[PDB]
C-alpha cells in the first residue's frame, strides 16, 4: 500500500529576544539510516523581515513555504504594499494548514520576526494550525532533548537564587543576541551528539530592523 | 441516550423518559428532557446515538410546525408518525444514517381517542397500548403485560408506570437518574412535575 | 498497555571527581492517574546503588530479588558486593528471563571500595550492560533526560557542584513528561558518606 | 552498526565502529563490539545486543572447558559449530548476528554467522546496517596477498565509510588483529575522529541553586559495635 | 495507489569542477526475473540536460512523454527556443517535481526516483532528486535505490563537501562512476552488466555515451573458497 | 539459486551457482552450495541456508557413523536419510535438495527431495529459483550416456542460462565431478560462461 | 486539559489550565484554552488544538456578522447553537472539540456545553477534558448559588489545582475569568507549582504530599 | 466487581465496598459483601474479573489462617501484605492471571497504628493514608486530597467517606447499590450496620 | 496460457496454445488466442479473459476508425492504443498483450505489453504462465531473418516444451502467420507436437 509520508528528519529552533529573534535549524536531510543531503536549507527568508521553517516531511514543508510566499505577494498586490506582520502572517498560515485538516502537511511550523511594537516575536505551530506566540520553541526529531534545556537556560526554570532556598527564583534577565546564539549552537551540538538524525551543518537567521542575516556552523558528520 | 417508556390509557397518552447524559464517564447532566413537543396534542420522546437525537426531533418538529402554519390545520398523530417513519426509512440507507429510536403520543381530536406508535431507527413502524425501546423493554413489558388495562385511568396509568421505573432502577445496572413524565390528552401537553 | 509506560518513572546517574550521584521522581500511576508521591525507585546492597524505572511489580520483584542475592554473596565471600560485579549478576538475572523479560530500565552507580573508582552503568530490559563514563538515563523521560544531561554535565565535578547539575537535569526534564515528577530524591556518594536529598519540585 | 572481516598474508582482522543507539537515539558513544571468544579467536556482533554478548559469553566459556579438556588450543570451527547449533535451535528469536575471526594451528579462519544459523567463509565480510557502505570499499580496495598493514587500513576505511554515511554508526573505530604464530593485539579506539567540539559556555550552577526539603545521612555501613 | 511492475535500478551522479556526470544500467526487471535487457533511463532534454529515472518503468515511459511534448510546447511561438528561452535544468526539475508532489497528493503517484542532472545558462552545474513522495533534495552526489547505499560512499570520497568540486576533474569523476558501476553490478540483484553513461559539461557539451560495460571484475578468489565452515574439499 | 546434478556414462557431475541473497542485496557472491556429506556422495542446496547447513551437517554425522559400523553407504542410503530429516520435520523446514553419488556397483546416481520430503531418483535433477527457465532446454538437450566433457557443456550452458535471467542466481559457475577415477573440483568465472 | 464554567449569583466564572501533549511528551506548559469571542461570550476548549482554535474563531467571525446584521449582541443561546450546527457538518468527519460557551446575555448570565457530535447542553456547571472528574469533585461539594465573587474565583481556581496535581494531562497555570453583565473580567495566570504549595499552607490541604 | 474504597485515619482503617454483582443485563445481588477477614486484625476488600476475586481471597485466607495456627501467632499487615503481592506478581506470568485488585486494611498491636496497603493485580504494592481501585479514584482522590488529616477521628472518617460515595453516586453511570463499610481497629474489624 | 510471436525475413508469425483454465479444470480445450485487431496487425492475449477481450474490442473499433480518416495504421500506431489503455486502467486491469503486425514498410514488427502498461518493440516475445520454462531455450534457439518454416518449427519446439512443463497450457497449437503474400492460419495437433 502506499504511503503519501515521510520524514526527512532534521531540528529546527527559534528564540525571541528583546529586539531581535533568531530561527535555526541543520543542513541534514535524510530518509531512514541515509543521508540525502549535508546541506539542504531548511529555513528561509520570507520576505517583510519574516523567517520561516517547516520541519517533518520535507515534501510538504517546501509546499507550504512556497504557499505562504504567495500569500506575502499576494498580500502586497491587494492591499497597497502594506507591510504584514508577524501576527498577520500567523493567523494566515493557520488558514493554509487547515485547508488540510483530512490530509495534513506533516510538518512542525516555526516563524519568527518582530512585531509592530518592534520587539522579537516567535510563532509556534502544529501540523493541523493550532498556533500561538511563544518565547522559546524547538521543533522537529530532537525537540524533547532541547526544550528542556531552553526551559533552563532561556526561562530559568528550577533555578533559584542562592541562600534563599527556594524562596525567591532566580530574575527573568533578558539574552542578548550574541548570548542566544551560544544557547542555539550548544543546544544543537548536544543534539548532534545523542540524535543521529541531527547533524552536518547548522545555519541561523538573526532578524533585527536593520534586516535578516545569516550564520552558519559546521557540525558533526556521523 | 438510555431509556423511554410509554403507555395509552382510556383517555390520554403517558410518556417517561430519563433525564441522565454522560460523556467518558461523567454524567454531565441529571435533568435533561429527551422530548419535543411537534404540535399542541403530539409529543415525541427520542432515544439513541449522541447529537443525532436532538437534531432529528428539532427536524421532524420545524416540518410538523410548517404544515400546521401551511394548512392552518393540526395533523393526526397517525399522519405525523407515519411521517416520521418515512424519514427513517429514508435515512437508514444514507450515507450515515440518524441513528435514533422514538415514541410519539398523541390525542386525536377528531376520534377523541389516544394514541401510541413506536418507531425504532430502521424505520419499524408499530401502534401498541404500551411501548419501550432498547433494553427497557425486557424489564417492564411483563409487568405491563400482567398489570394493563385499556380502560384504565390516567391515575392508574402513573401508578403502574412507577412500578416500570421502580424495577428498572432494582435490576438496570446503569443509573439513569430518574425519569420526566408528561401526559398527552384532550387539553393538551403537561409535565408532571413531582415523579 | 505499554509496560514500560503504565507506571511512569525516570532515574538519572552521574560521576564526578571522586564521587557518584544517582537520581529518580517519586511518581507511581496507572496511566493518568497518579497513585503515590512516595515511591522511590533507589535501593542500596551495601555501598552499591541500583535504580530501577519500567513495571513497578518488576522494580519491586527485582528489588527483593537482588537483596535475596547480595545477602548470600556477602555470607559466602564474606564481603560486600562490588559495584562492577553487581553489575554483570544483573546482567546475568535479566538475560534468564530473555523471552519472558521484567520491563525495566536498571541503573547501577557506586565506587569501589578498594580501587576508589566511580562506577555508573546502565542496561536494557534484557540485559545489554551500558558502561558510560559520563551519565546514564532510564525511564519514560530518557530523551529529555539524554539532552539535559548532555548540554549539562562536564567531567571532574565536586560532590556539591554535581548535585546541582543532576538535580537541574532530572527536574526539567521531569517537568516536560507527563508520567514523572511528583517529587524527587537524589544521593550524593563518596567513598565513605552517603547524603541524600529530597528535591522540591512542581506538583502536577 | 557496522563490522567488517578481513583476511591477509599471515592471518585476519576485524573492525567495528563504537556507537550504539536505542532507536534514533545514541546510548553510548564509546560501545565496545569487539568481543573475545579465546585469547585468539575474537568476534563482532550486530542486531540484539544483549544476544550477540550472551552467546558470546556462553560459547566462550564452553570453548575454554573445551580447551582444557583436550588439552588443546581452541579452534574457530568450534566456536563456529557451537554458535550456529545454538542459533539454529532458537529459530531466530536470538538476534545474534556475528563475524567470527581467528587463528588456531590449523591456520587463519573468517566466518560470518546469521541468527537463524547459517554460515559464510569469505576473506572479507562485513555486518550491521553499515554492512553496504563499508561493503563498497571494501569491493572497490580488496584484493589478493594484502600485508597487515595494508588489511589494517582497509579495515578502518571500511568502517569510517559506515560512520560518515550510515546513521546506525558512528564516533570511533576499534580494531583486532589475529597474526599466526603471534598474540593478538586489540587496538580500542584506533581512530578518533568524531571528538565533540568545546562548548561556548559552562553550565555549572551556582550552588544553592536547586531547592531542596530534607536532607539525611545514609548508613551504607553494617551494624557496628559496643 | 499500485504497485510497481516493470522496474529499473540505481541511478548515480556527481558533480566535477566543468559539469555534473550520470549514469545508469540497461535493465528493465520483472520482479526476480531479468525480463528487459535494452531499456534506456537515461533521457537527455535538449543539449544541457539529462533526466536519470529508476522504478517503475510504464510510468517512466509517461514521463519521457511529458518531457518530450515539454520541448515542443516551449519551442511555441519562441524564436528563442534554441538560445535565451531554451528550456533549463531548474526549469525542467521545477515541471517533474511539481508533478510527481500533485500525483502524490491525488493517492495516485509516479513510482519513481528521478534525478535531473545539467549545465545551466551561466555555467553553473545543476543536480537535484524528486521522487514519487514530491520530496526533493540536492547534494555533490546523488543517487536512488541501492545507489544510495553503496554509491554515494564512493563518490563522497572523492566531492565529500561543496569545496572539493573544483578540485575534480571529469577523468576522476567518469572513473568513480565507473567503479561504482561496477561495485553495484557485484552486489545488487536487480542490476546488470550493461550500461550507459552521460555527461554534461559547460565548455564541451552533452557526451552520451551508450553500450557501456562492467570491466576488470574479480572473480578468481572464488576458486580457493571452499564449504560454509568444516569442508575442506 | 540454480542448481542440477547429472549422471553420465563415467559418473555423475553436480554443478551450481554461487550467489546468495538477502532480498535484493548479494550477501554473498562467491558461495560453496555443493556440500559434501561423504567422500564420494554430494548434495546441492537450495532454500533456508540454515535449514540446508543444518541438515546436510546432520546427514554427514549419520553417514561418518554408518561407515564406522557397516562400511561405505549407498546414495540411496544417503537420500533416505536427507528425505527421513525433510519429511518428519517439514512443518519447520524450508529446503530443496539434489543428492548425487557415485559406487562401483551402481555408478552414478541422482535423487531429488523436493519441499514435502518426497524422493525421485532421476537421470538428471534441477532445482532453485532459476531452474524454472531451463526446464524447456534442459528436457531437449539432455541425454543419457554423455562423455564427460558433454555432460559438462550441458550443466555449463543451462546454468548460464539460469542465471541470466535469474536475478538470484549467479556469480561463478561451481562443479563436482564424480568418477571412480576421484573427486574433480571446476570453476567457471562469467567471461567464459555469459558469452555462450 | 481540564476546563470549568459554572453560573452563579453574579455570573458565571469560568477556569482553564494550559496544559498541551503529544504522547507522554509535555509540548506545552502555557496555552490559551479560553476564546474571547465578544466582551460578553467566552470559549472553552477541550480536545484537538487545532479544530477548537479554527472552529472558535469561525464562530465568532459569525458572531460578529450577527452584531452588524441586526444591531445587536447576540445570544448565547444562539451562539451555542451555531457551533453545534457546524459540528453537525463535519459529522463522523474526526473532529474532537469539547467546549463551553459563557457569557451574559438579555435573560441573564447563560452557560452552554457543546461537543464534536453536535451535543448542546444547558446548565449550571459544566467540567471538560481529562481531568474533569478530579474538578466536579470539588465543584459538587462547594458549588452554592450564594457565592461571593471573591469566593466563586477560588473555587475554580482550586478545582482546577485538584486536577493539575492529580490528572497526568493537566497541568501547567490557571487562566480565570468572571463574566458580569457590563462584559467579561480576566483574573490572571497562575502557576500551578507556586499556587499548589500556596494552597497546601493556607487551607491545610495535600497533607500526603510534603513541603 | 466495580468499587472499593479505604482511608487510613488516626487510630483505625475504613474500608467501603460495593454491594452489587450483576450478570449479562441484570443485577443479581445488592448485598454482596467484597470482602474477607484474614486476621483478627486483618482485613482485605477486592474487586475484578467474576468468580477470580472470591476464589484469590479464599485462597490469601486459608493461607492466612495457616500460618496463625502453625505460629499462634498474627502476622503485621505489612508482612500479609507483602505475600499477597507476591502471589500477585506470582500470577500475572501465569498461563491464565488471576484478575484481582485488593486493598489490604489492618491493624498493628506492635506498633499500635492502622496501615493501609493497596495492590492491585499486577502486583503493585503502595502504602497510602487513602486508595482506590478502577475509575473510584478519579472521582474521590480530590475530596481525599483536600479534606483528609493524619489525626482524624473514626467518625470524622466516616463523614469524609460519605461524601465520597455522594459524589460517586452523583457522577457516575453505574449504579453499584451503595457500600457495607467496616472498621479495623485496636479491637478487632467491625461492620457499620447504618450507612 | 503460453504465446508467442516471432519475426523472421517474410513477416512475422503469431503462435499460441488453446487451454483455458478455471483452477484445474479446463473450461475450454480449443480456445483461439490469436486476435484480429486489422487485416495485418493481430495481437495475442494473456491474462483474465474478460479484460483481453474487451481491450482488443475496443482497439479494433480505433484502428477501424483510424483507417477509414487517416489509412492504414502501423503496427507501432496499434500497440500504442494498446499500451493507452492498458497504462490509464493499471488499476483494474490484469492484460498481458502482444501485438504484431506487417507493413511493406517497416515489414515484420513485434511489440509486448506487460502489466504496467510499458511498451517494448522486439525481435521476438514470449508470455503467458508457460513462457518462464522457455526462456532459456527461446535464447538460445532464436535467429534473425529466419525462414517461414525455421520460424515455424521454432514456435512448434517451444510451445510444445511450454505445454509439456505448464498445466495450464496445453491442447493444439494455433499459429498466423503475417506476410506481403497474405494471412496464413496454421494447426498442429498433440501427436504431432508431444513427440518432439
Ligand atoms: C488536555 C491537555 C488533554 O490532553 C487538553 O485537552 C488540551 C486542550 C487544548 C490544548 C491547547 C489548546 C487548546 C486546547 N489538548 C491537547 O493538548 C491535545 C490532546 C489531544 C491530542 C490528540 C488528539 O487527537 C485525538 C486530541 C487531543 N493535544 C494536541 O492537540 C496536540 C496535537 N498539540 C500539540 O502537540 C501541539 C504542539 C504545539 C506546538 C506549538 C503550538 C501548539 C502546539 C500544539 C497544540
Ligand atoms: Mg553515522
Ligand atoms: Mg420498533
Ligand atoms: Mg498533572
Ligand atoms: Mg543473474
Ligand atoms: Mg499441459
Amino acid at each position: 500500500q502506499f504511503n503519501p509520508y515521510g520524514d526527512n528528519g532534521g531540528t529546527i529552533l527559534g528564540i525571541a529576544g528583546e529586539d531581535f529573534a533568531v530561527l535555526a535549524g541543520d543542513t541534514r536531510n535524510i530518509t531512514d539510516y541515509s543521508i540525502n543531503s549535508r546541506y539542504e536549507p531548511k529555513v528561509f527568508d520570507c520576505g517583510d523581515n519574516i523567517v520561516m521553517s517547516a520541519n517533518g516531511f520535507a515534501a510538504d514543508g517546501d509546499a507550504l513555504v512556497k504557499r505562504f510566499k504567495n500569500s506575502v505577494k499576494w498580500y502586497h498586490f491587494d492591499h497597497n504594499d502594506k507591510k504584514l506582520s508577524i501576527n498577520s502572517a500567523a493567523r494566515n498560515i493557520q488558514h493554509l494548514l487547515y485547508s488540510r485538516r483530512f490530509f495534513p502537511y506533516y510538518v512542525y511550523n516555526i516563524i519568527a520576526g518582530l512585531d509592530e511594537d518592534g520587539k522579537g516575536a516567535v510563532y509556534s505551530f502544529d501540523p493541523v494550525g493550532s498556533y500561538q506566540r511563544e518565547q522559546c520553541r524547538a521543533g522537529g526529531a530532537a525537540a524533547s532533548l532541547i526544550m528542556p534545556f531552553l526551559d533552563n537556560q532561556v526561562n530559568f526554570k528550577n533555578q533559584y537564587e542562592p541562600g534563599t532556598n527556594g524562596k525567591v527564583k532566580k530574575p527573568l534577565k533578558y539574552l542578548s543576541v550574541e548570548e542566544v546564539i551560544k544557547l542555539v549552537r550548544d543546544s544543537f551540538t548536544s543534539a548532534t551528539e545523542r540524535h543521529i538524525q541531527v547533524g552536518d551543518g547548522l545555519e541561523i537567521l538573526i532578524v533585527t530592523k536593520d534586516g535578516v542575516r545569516k550564520e552558519f556552523y559546521e557540525l558533526k558528520r556521523d | 441516550m438510555d431509556i423511554i417508556l410509554g403507555i395509552r390509557v382510556q383517555d390520554s397518552v403517558i410518556l417517561a423518559s430519563s433525564k441522565a447524559v454522560t460523556r467518558g464517564i461523567s454524567v454531565l447532566k441529571d435533568s435533561d428532557d429527551k422530548t419535543r413537543q411537534l404540535s399542541p396534542h403530539t409529543l415525541m420522546s427520542f432515544a439513541g446515538e449522541a447529537g443525532d437525537t436532538v437534531q432529528f426531533a428539532e427536524y421532524i418538529q420545524a416540518n410538523i410546525q410548517l404544515y400546521s402554519i401551511r394548512e392552518d390545520y393540526e395533523l393526526s398523530p397517525q399522519a405525523v408518525s407515519s411521517f416520521v417513519r418515512q424519514e427513517l426509512a429514508k435515512s437508514i440507507r444514507s450515507r450515515r444514517p440518524y441513528q435514533v429510536n422514538v415514541l410519539i403520543g398523541g390525542y386525536d381530536k377528531k376520534k377523541n381517542k389516544p394514541e401510541l406508535y413506536q418507531i425504532d431507527y430502521l424505520g419499524t413502524k408499530v401502534e401498541l397500548p404500551y411501548g419501550a425501546h432498547g433494553y427497557s423493554g425486557f424489564y417492564t413489558f411483563s409487568l405491563l403485560d400482567h398489570h394493563y388495562r385499556p380502560d384504565m385511568t390516567t391515575e392508574e396509568g402513573l401508578d403502574l408506570l412507577k412500578l416500570c421505573v421502580q424495577e428498572l432502577e432494582k435490576r438496570m445496572p446503569m443509573d439513569f437518574k430518574g425519569v420526566i413524565v408528561k401526559i398527552v390528552d384532550k387539553d393538551g401537553i403537561r409535565q408532571v412535575d413531582d415523579f | 498497555s505499554d509496560p514500560s509506560s503504565i507506571n511512569g518513572g525516570i532515574v538519572v546517574a552521574m560521576t564526578g571527581k571522586d564521587c557518584v550521584a544517582i537520581a529518580c521522581d517519586l511518581r507511581l500511576g496507572s496511566q493518568s492517574l497518579g497513585v503515590s508521591n512516595k515511591f522511590e525507585k533507589i535501593f542500596h546492597y551495601g555501598h552499591v546503588f541500583l535504580g530501577i524505572t519500567g513495571l513497578a511489580t518488576d522494580v519491586t520483584t527485582l528489588n527483593e530479588m537482588f537483596r535475596y542475592k547480595t545477602n548470600l554473596y556477602k555470607l559466602k565471600e564474606e564481603r560486600a558486593i562490588e559495584p562492577e560485579t553487581f553489575t554483570q549478576l544483573v546482567s546475568s538475572s535479566l538475560y534468564e528471563r530473555r523471552f519472558g523479560p521484567y520491563f525495566v530500565g536498571p541503573v547501577v552507580a557506586g565506587i569501589n571500595s578498594k580501587s576508589g573508582k566511580p562506577f555508573i552503568a546502565g542496561f536494557d530490559l534484557i540485559g545489554c550492560i551500558d558502561e558510560a563514563k559520563d551519565f546514564i538515563v532510564s525511564g519514560t523521560a530518557s530523551d529529555q533526560l539524554f539532552g539535559m544531561c548532555e548540554s549539562l554535565y562536564e567531567p571532574n565535578l565536586e560532590p556539591e557542584d554535581l548535585f546541582e547539575t543532576i538535580s537541574q537535569a532530572l527536574l526539567n526534564a521531569a517537568d516536560r513528561d507527563a508520567l514523572s515528577g511528583w517529587g524527587a530524591v537524589v544521593y550524593i556518594i563518596k567513598k565513605d558518606e552517603v547524603v541524600k536529598r529530597y528535591l522540591k519540585m512542581r506538583q502536577d | 552498526t557496522t563490522i567488517v572481516g578481513v583476511k591477509f598474508n599471515n592471518g585476519v582482522v576485524i573492525a567495528a565502529d563504537t556507537r550504539s543507539t536505542q532507536g534514533p537515539i545514541v546510548a553510548d558513544k564509546n560501545c565496545a563490539k569487539l568481543h573475545r571468544i579465546s585469547p585468539k579467536i575474537w568476534c563482532a556482533g550486530a542486531g540484539t545486543a544483549a544476544d550477540t554478548e550472551a552467546v558470546t559469553q556462553l560459547i566462550g566459556s564452553n570453548i575454554e572447558l573445551h580447551s582444557l579438556y583436550t588439552s588443546r588450543e581452541p579452534r574457530v570451527v568450534s566456536a563456529l559449530q557451537m554458535l550456529k547449533q545454538h542459533l539454529f535451535k532458537y529459530q531466530g528469536h536470538i538476534g545474534a548476528y556475528l563475524i567470527v575471526a581467528g587463528v588456531d594451528p590449523t591456520g587463519s579462519h573468517l566466518f560470518s554467522i546469521h541468527a537463524h544459523g547459517s554460515t559464510d567463509v569469505g576473506y572479507y565480510l562485513s555486518l550491521g546496517s553499515g554492512s553496504l557502505a563499508a561493503m563498497a570499499v571494501l569491493e572497490s580496495h580488496w584484493k589478493q596477498d594484502l600485508t597487515k598493514e595494508e588489511a589494517i587500513k582497509l579495515a578502518s576505511d571500511a568502517i569510517q565509510a559506515g560512520i560518515w554515511n550510515d546513521l546506525g554508526s558512528g564516533s570511533n573505530v576499534d580494531v583486532c588483529v589475529m597474526e599466526i604464530g603471534k598474540d593478538a593485539e586489540y587496538l580500542r579506539n584506533y581512530l578518533t575522529p568524531n571528538v565533540r567540539e568545546e562548548k561556548q559556555k559552562s553550565y555549572k550552577f551556582p550552588r544553592g541553586t536547586t531547592a531542596v526539603l530534607k536532607e539525611s545521612i545514609v548508613n551504607i555501613c553494617d551494624i557496628q559495635e559496643e | 495507489t499500485q504497485q510497481p511492475i516493470v522496474t529499473g535500478t540505481s541511478v548515480i551522479s556527481m558533480k566535477y569542477d566543468n559539469g555534473v556526470i550520470i549514469a545508469a544500467d540497461n535493465l528493465g526487471s520483472y520482479g526476480s526475473l531479468l525480463r528487459f535487457n535494452g531499456v534506456e533511463r537515461l533521457i537527455p532534454v535538449g543539449d544541457n540536460t539529462v533526466v536519470g529515472i529508476s522504478g517503475d518503468i510504464s510510468d517512466m515511459q509517461h514521463i519521457e512523454r511529458l518531457l518530450k511534448d515539454l520541448v515542443t510546447e516551449n519551442a511555441y511561438d519562441n524564436p528563442l527556443a534554441d538560445a535565451e528561452e531554451a528550456l533549463e535544468p531548474s526549469y525542467i526539475f521545477e515541471y517533474l517535481a511539481t508533478v510527481m508532489y500533485q500525483r502524490r497528493s491525488k493517492m495516485n503517484p509516479l513510482w519513481n526516483a528521478i534525478i535531473v542532472a545539467g549545465v545551466q545558462s551561466n555555467g553553473d552545474q545543476f543536480l537535484r532528486y524528486v521522487n514519487l513522495l514530491g520530496v526533493t533534495y540536492s547534494s555533490p552526489t546523488l543517487a536512488t535505490g541501492f545507489g544510495a547505499h553503496m554509491a554515494n560512499p564512493l563518490l563522497r570520497k572523492v566531492v565529500d563537501r561543496e569545496s572539493d568540486i573544483p578540485k575534480t576533474t571529469v577523468q576522476v569523476a567518469e572513473e568513480a562512476i565507473v567503479n561504482a558501476m561496477r561495485v553495484l553490478y557485484y552486489r545488487d540483484a536487480r542490476s546488470s552488466r550493461n550500461f550507459s553513461l552521460a555527461i554534461i559539461d559547460k565548455n564541451t557539451g552533452l557526451t552520451f555515451k551508450k553500450n557501456l560495460q562492467v570491466e576488470n571484475m574479480k572473480w578468481d578468489f572464488a576458486k580457493d573458497i571452499k564449504g560454509y565452515g568444516t569442508q575442506k574439499i | 539459486t540454480s542448481i542440477m546434478a547429472v549422471t553420465f556414462k563415467d559418473g555423475v557431475i553436480l554443478g551450481a551457482d554461487s550467489r546468495t541473497t538477502t532480498g535484493a542485496y548479494i550477501a554473498n557472491r562467491v558461495t560453496d552450495k555443493l556440500t559434501r556429506v561423504h567422500d564420494k556422495i554430494w548434495c546441492c542446496r537450495s532454500g533456508s541456508a540454515a535449514d540446508t547447513q543444518a541438515i546436510a551437517d546432520i546427514v554427514q554425522y549419520h553417514l561418518e557413523l554408518y561407515t564406522s559400523q557397516y562400511g561405505t553407504p549407498s546414495t540411496e542410503t544417503a537420500a533416505s536419510v536427507f528425505k527421513e530429516l525433510c519429511y518428519e520435520n517439514k512443518d519447520n523446514l524450508t529446503a530443496g535438495i539434489i543428492v548425487a553419488g557415485y559406487d562401483d556397483k551402481n555408478k552414478g546416481e541422482v535423487y531429488t527431495i523436493p519441499l514435502g520430503g518426497s524422493v525421485h531418483k532421476l537421470p538428471y535433477a534441477i532445482a532453485g529459483s532459476g531452474s524454472t527457465f531451463i526446464y524447456g532446454y534442459c528436457d531437449k538437450n539432455f541425454r543419457e550416456n554423455m562423455s564427460k566433457e558433454e555432460t559438462v557443456d550441458f550443466i555449463k550452458h543451462s546454468l548460464s542460462q539460469a542465471i541470466k535471467w535469474d536475478g538470484s542466481s549467479g556469480g561463478v559457475i561451481r562443479m563436482v565431478v564424480l568418477t571412480a577415477a576421484g573427486v574433480e573440483r571446476l570453476i567457471f568465472y562469467p567471461d567464459e560462461y555469459e558469452q555462450l | 486539559t481540564t476546563t470549568l464554567a459554572f453560573k452563579f449569583q453574579h455570573g458565571v466564572i469560568a477556569a482553564v489550565d494550559s496544559r498541551a501533549s503529544a504522547g507522554s511528551y509535555i509540548s506545552a506548559l502555557r496555552m490559551n484554552k479560553v476564546i474571547e469571542i465578544n466582551p460578553y461570550l467566552l470559549g472553552t476548549m477541550s480536545g484537538c488544538a487545532a479544530d477548537c482554535q479554527y472552529w472558535e474563531r469561525l464562530l465568532a467571525k459569525e458572531c460578529r456578522l450577527y452584531y452588524l446584521r441586526n444591531g445587536e449582541r447576540i445570544s448565547v443561546s444562539a451562539a451555542s447553537k451555531l457551533l453545534s450546527n457546524m459540528m453537525c457538518q463535519y459529522r463522523g468527519m474526526g473532529l474532537s472539540m469539547g467546549s463551553m460557551i459563557c457569557g451574559w446575555d438579555k435573560k441573564g448570565p447563560g452557560l452552554y456545553y457543546v461537543d464534536e457530535h453536535g451535543t448542546r447542553l444547558s446548565g449550571n456547571m459544566f467540567s471538560t477534558g481529562s481531568g474533569n472528574t478530579y474538578a466536579y469533585g470539588v465543584l459538587d461539594s462547594n458549588y452554592k448559588w450564594d457565592l461571593s465573587v471573591e469566593d466563586a474565583l477560588y473555587l475554580g481556581k482550586r478545582s482546577i489545582l485538584a486536577a493539575a496535581h492529580r490528572d497526568a494531562y493537566s497541568g501547567g497555570s490557571v487562566n480565570l475569568y468572571h463574566v458580569t453583565e457590563d462584559g467579561w473580567i480576566y483574573h490572571g495566570n497562575h502557576d500551578v507549582g507556586e499556587l499548589f504549595w500556596k494552597v497546601k499552607e493556607e487551607e491545610g490541604s495535600f497533607n500526603n504530599v510534603i513541603g
